[PDB]
């Protein structure tokens, strides 16, 4: 029977499931976020404080990779955690009517935001097309790093190139990227906190698209 | 973009507003009635509520007159209101002619009233549906007045979220002139078969009248019988 | 963006609202009538319904007066309403002149009424079309009053989802002065040919009048004849 | 975005609504009239229709009074309506002064009426145009009343989808004081030349009056002459 | 988005609707008048039209009273209407005081009327402009009433698509007390210089009055003189 | 896009405006009452405010009559207003019959009033909910009138942001005929359990009546008892 | 005859046809989805746990391919299954009128969603143009993998390149992609469940664009 | 004379001309569609079931080409057939007025759809720009196949490449494409059936932009 | 003097000038259109019926070029002819007012269409960006052919390539393009006929943006 199916779904993904995600965000998640922030924020100066030469393009700056990795993973997690909340709301979108949708919109704005979060959680190389705020590196940060770095290594390793800037360009990718890490983390914080706020302020409607005690006016 | 005013026809020639109120009525609990051998009866479902509510004031069935009574289905507000007009109209009718001669013009007065509100802007029709029944110079009577002023005399009909299913039944089971008690149960069955699986038809109110007699409301125990 | 108010002409100079109600009428079941040798007749299709409905109150044909009667097609609510005005107007006419002299001003009163509602905002026209027929100081009479107040006297015409097809017929088969029974069937044929393949013209009601005689409604058996 | 209410002027200072109704009139079949030697005449095109329609009730020409008559062009509903006002106004005028002295204030009453409806919201103007003609204390008379209340006295004019073409003619062919029969044909020609290639001017109705005589409607055979 | 209702001021504090009607007036053919030595005169352009139009009913100049008369410019419908009010108001004024003492309160009544319609929704102002002129207990009089109820007494002014150009002239050529015939031509010149290159000022109507005398309309031949 | 006018039904057949006012009532502080052994009582929460406010004018409980009284919940403006009608209606009732016979038609008058405002445009319903209680020819009485005109007689009920929680209680704890003092506390408990954690039920006003006795308002010290 | 043609179509694609699709989604489909999730979620760590060298670019990591394949196929199926429901609704779009379209919109929203599902079911390489949420790999996942991998192989195989990052870039594609697999699967779950919900809540209207018992108000 | 010209056009392209197209769609067309579906659906597994080596890049998998061809042609036909119905409606767009356009819109929606059909009938290589549902391969399927295949052949044939993925990439194009074939066919079915529905439901208005018996209200 | 200038323009480009264009379209133009259709429709099979080898990439298939040429020219002509009608309407756009523009719009829609015609008359290589129906080859068809063909010739001529698909790709361009020819011609037919219809239905308003017999209501 139908109604049971709907029920069966909403059950496995209850308010307390998504609510939990919100708590984990205000607690643990936020810490790690800033943790990677400080790691890169520092690993950054760790590079700005140095002069590059043929050697630095011979071995991949491990300390950096780790920083990027932690970032990648963090997003990864937040993403899934985000998806959770999505389903919670999505499996609760009432019948499509033209009135009484007062609640509904709540679910909408609450989603539309979720999107931005995960949207900015998921990577994307400078695509060069959208007019909006370019998406922070995100997930694919790790990849794009090596991609751009390898390029400069080839040119410098092999005979090798004599371009002095091509050298400083290497130095830049190392640093520029650690910057991009904190820049995205600083943003995620902002983003998350807002979501947390938004959810915690609408949950009652989020689950209850609309109340119905009709028995008092119709009979 | 048409369904906004009581006075605008659609391209098909429909009055979506008026319909929408026939929709408000469809949100009210089922109730039917049928005439038989000398008289008619009425049955109304009522999903028992707060024991803090004086049962006297929750009967979808009302005595307009001693020999006539009706039942509604829809917006409770509009419900009471119309009920009065019936009661009131009843009187005027009763005083200009010395007696409520034809139960018909009682229903006319009400139909004409309800109709009006579905033709002028600045107003909204009643989201109610009324089933009248009683005895007049002619005999057993049964009419059903809808939001738009439409009235039809039946031998058996109903209003409410059930109606269709209740008429679906009667429309293939009802057999006139049944002896009160028999007609009573038939309707009880008909009514029953309108609920949804799992639901248990609780105690529904019922009243009747018979040529030469005043109405009478079956008390919850005389009713608990056909359960 | 014009078809929203009864009072706004379109750039072509049309009143889409008024039209839309001529559209509501087109949703009502066909019905024609034609005069013949001393008198006229009327035929109305009726797709038999719930046997729980007292046949007395489902006749698209109504006796306004003994010597005059009409038939409608459209919103049932507006149907009843207009009908009364006819009946009512009939009387006033009958009392200020001692007798319903010209069946015409009975139809005028009704046309003028219906017309009004198609010129003022805050109101909406009647989604009904009436065909009047009877006997007056002049003789057989047949008029057809549309939603906008338009009246025309015929020798044969019709209203309803059929009309066109029914007039298409008569407009190339009708021959005046037929002896009642003959005119009766011709219309029966005409009416028939308006249905859709597969449909079987059920029992339609019919009534007539003849110079010096009151109307008469063919009973379902005298009708079952022309089947 | 201005052409929505009868009371809103455009930036140029136009009343598009009122105009749009002068547009509804332009959808009605042509009809002219002209005075001559002692009297005036009227001609109206009529594209013969269903033989089921009593010709008595399809004459765009109407006898308001014995000595005066008119013709309309536009919404049929508004047509009948206005016609009556004329007839009615005629009387009042006739009773307060003992006789319809100046055919003018008959046209005034009608113009003033029609005008009103083009200045208040909640209403819509008549989509009709009337041409009056007859004999008064002064003599031959011819006026043409448009939807906005505008009246002008002519020696010859017309209304309808033709008007322009019919006036284009008369405006370069008409010569006053023609002996009835002669003026009759001139107009016939004028009328003819308004149709579209291929069309054959069917039998149009015509009526006249002459100082000291009541009107008269040329019968279809006396008309079939100028064909 | 403000220019939609007669009752909404713009952010600058303007009533665009009222203005728009001063715009409808500007679409009407020019016409001026000026007082002189004992009396005033009026001149109106008229681009000769259909010879089928009885010249009696196309004179932008009207005799309200024997000693007073006016001219309009704008919507023809509203034109006639206002004219009457003037004529009518004239009378009442004339009967409560025994004589049209001050031509002023005749123009007041008209101004007050026109003004109203520019302050209430559900109505629309008159798209007409009237120039009054005549003789009262005081002497020569000339007022010009605009759509908004604004009235001003002149020695010379005009209305119509010309106005500006015609006043531009008089405002630098007019010299009071001219002997009728002289004032007549000056205005003729002024009027002339308002047309567009190529146009030939056709025969314009003219009327005058002089202390102790009734008005008089120059006949087309006495006019054909100043050509 | 429906929730904008008091006269437009939604596609489900709802009147969102009327509901929204049942929403304004839900913003008012809780208050219940229940009849018992010979008489009824009323309890109202009041979150003590500015000591600058004369306590006499902040009592959600009002003495309509000596033997009847009520309590409101919602827009304070509409609160006072309705209260008066009650008081006023009370009188008229009292003067045409010599005494306030049935407390019912006092509540009817108020219900009918409030109802009206939920069916005509140009108006807005009262955002108030009233609980009436007293003694009539019949005995203890308790009714609760909502914004839409809906009235029901109880044995115990409540209005305000609490209602649900307060009825949830009574609906599973209330036991009739309790001796005043006992019923008093039960309600006190019921009322208590409607607040939110942390909140301390301050001093709520209470009044009662008992067959043959006038009402009486428990003074803040006789109330400070059930704390 | 016309009417028969319309009928003939609606028949082969009945409610129970699309309804079935909904059941299969709440049951089997969902399992497999998560199944691939766990497979990649693991195959992922299976790579993160390793150091790359010239060898790994000599043979295509079969375990991965399988994971991708199962994903590809899964989408493929869900897609067709989706299409079914489309037709069911599409062959039931009432006459184009201007009123009474109350139902209709239901069909619309119910479709507009279906789209997103299948739209995110079907692959698409980082096109770099749209400003919305980049489409999860989807169908063409398999392809795009090899495409990006082969590239790095050439550069590393052939003499071969000395770029140390170019190496780690290889390692990344292997992992990065397994991530993208779960990332898309986690999403599909969310997506499906919503659809299921949405359909099960509107079907009555989905098939009945609008009810008509006109015989009671017109006659 | 003008009116004759208009007439002359509408005549050669009558209702029965476009109506015929609708019948051919519900009959023959649909069969062939699914026919190609099964052909590719199978030819697909026919490839998934195999391991690639230098040889498969030496000769173009004929069986595939045929499948693609049948697809190409099918679209081609449906396209023209579509165009027919277009003209039928287009030569019947009434005078441009501001009222009474009730019908008109019908013609519009009925066209707007036709578009989507043929739009999805006509090919288009992954352009990478539009945010909507990428257009199914369509017409230019055949081309784009060889184009992408040849590329991989060069790299593998010539010395030749050592990339093991570059090999499996070949394998992929062969299969991936047969997939794309059924994926587009499954869609066309959906699409067509809807069109058929839509036409058969509005034709009366499609040809009759608006009825006019004005003679009864004006005269 | 001004007014004369305006007059002088409208004169040289009268209704009968544009009307003529409409006639030539219903007559001659249409024939040629279909003529090229049959030419390519056939020249198409003429290629599908053949196997390619090093030779076919040594000489440019003349028969094709001619087909393309005739197409190019045809468009060229229809374009200018189109432009004519444009001017006719354009030199008759009334003063910019806010009311009475009833006509105007007519001119607008009548133009907006003209555009599509010529827009689809003028070529444009697969730009890969617009989301609408890709523009039929058109004018620049000829060019784009050689462009794409030459490319494949180089790769095959010079040593030469061994790619077997690269060969069939050549074969494809020859055919694929002849297809594109009929595909565009079939469309032009549709397009034109509509225009013809549209013009012939509105000309009265097209030239008369709005009638003015004001003398009857104002005076």
């Amino acid at each position: 029977k139908r109604a049971a199916l709907i029920q069966n779904l909403r059950d496995s993904y209850t308010e307390t499931s998504s609510f939990a995600v919100i708590e984990e965000w205000a607690a643990g998640t936020l810490q790690e976020i800033e943790g990677i922030a400080k790691a890169a924020v520092e690993a950054h100066a760790t590079i700005r404080n140095s002069t590059y030469g043929r050697a630095q393009a011979e071995k991949s700056p491990e300390q950096l990779l780790g920083v990027l990795q932690r970032y990648q993973d963090l997003c990864h997690n937040v993403y899934c955690q985000a998806e959770t909340i999505r389903t919670v709301i999505a499996i609760r979108i009432p019948e499509h009517k033209e009135a009484d949708n007062l609640g509904v919109a709540v679910q909408h704005a609450v989603l539309k935001v979720i999107d931005e979060l995960e949207i900015k959680t998921l990577g994307s190389g400078e695509k060069s097309g959208s007019g909006g705020a370019p998406t922070p590196i995100g997930m694919y940060a790790l990849r794009e790093y090596l991609s751009a770095r390898s390029t400069v290594e080839d040119k410098l390793l092999g005979g090798g190139s004599q371009s002095p800037s091509l050298l400083l360009e290497l130095r830049q990718i190392d640093a520029d990227f650690m910057l991009k890490v904190e820049l995205a983390t600083t943003h995620l914080s902002t983003m998350v906190r807002a979501v947390i706020n938004a959810y915690l302020l609408n949950w009652k409607k989020l689950i209850q698209p609309r109340g119905g005690h009709l028995d008092v006016l119709y009979r | 973009a048409y369904d906004r005013a009581i006075t605008v026809f659609s391209p098909d020639g429909r009055l979506f507003q008026v319909e929408y109120a026939r929709e408000a009525v469809k949100k009210g609990s089922t109730a039917l009635g049928m005439k038989f051998a000398n008289g008619v009866l009425l049955i109304s479902d009522k999903k028992v509520r707060s024991r803090l509510i004086e049962q006297n004031s929750i009967e979808k069935i009302q005595l307009i007159d001693d020999y006539v009574a009706a039942v509604t289905s829809g917006l409770v507000a509009d419900a009471r209101v119309l009920v009065d007009f019936a009661r009131i109209s009843a009187q005027q009718e009763k005083v200009t002619y010395g007696s409520l001669v034809n139960i018909e013009n009682l229903v006319k007065r009400v139909a004409d009233q309800m109709q009006q509100y579905t033709q002028y802007g600045g107003v909204r029709p009643y989201g109610v549906s009324l089933i009248f029944a009683g005895i007049d110079q002619i005999g057993p009577r049964l009419f059903d007045c809808d939001p738009a002023g439409t009235i039809n005399e039946y031998k058996a009909t109903a209003i409410g979220s059930g109606k269709d299913a209740v008429v679906s039944f009667l429309e293939r089971e009802y057999k006139e002139n049944l002896p009160e008690k028999e007609a009573v149960t038939l309707g009880i069955k008909a009514l029953k078969s309108s609920l949804e699986e799992g639901e248990e038809l609780k105690a529904p109110e019922i009243a009747s009248i018979t040529v030469g007699n005043k109405y009478r409301i079956y008390d919850q125990e005389e009713v608990k019988k056909f359960l």
